[PDB]
């Protein structure tokens, strides 16, 4: 039921989030990723992970 | 900071030890290319051994 013949590829996962999560929170955003020793401000290219 | 160094077929290798890591000195110079840090986050090479 789940599986396309087209791939299933709108699914997400949100690892790659920056400070640690408590049990039983909610977390969804828009998640900009400012890591690195710069400032990415979500637009820079080396670190827009 | 070395007026030689080796060629691609014949990469050169170099063990060293037995001291303090030191990860200040490596951001020394401005125009670097590629900073790339697969594996370590950047900024925390300087707590581990």
């Amino acid at each position: 039921l789940d599986s396309k013949p087209s791939g299933n590829y709108n699914y997400l996962y949100r690892l790659f989030r920056k400070s640690k999560l408590k049990p039983f929170e909610r977390d969804i955003s828009t998640e900009i990723y400012q890591a690195g020793n710069k400032p990415c401000n979500g637009v820079a290219g080396p670190n827009c992970y | 900071n070395a007026t030689t160094f080796a060629s691609v077929y014949a990469w050169n290798r170099k063990r060293i030890s037995n001291c303090v890591a030191d990860y200040s000195v490596i951001y020394n110079f401005a125009p670097f290319f590629a900073f790339k840090c697969y594996g370590v986050s950047p900024t925390k090479l300087n707590d581990l051994c």
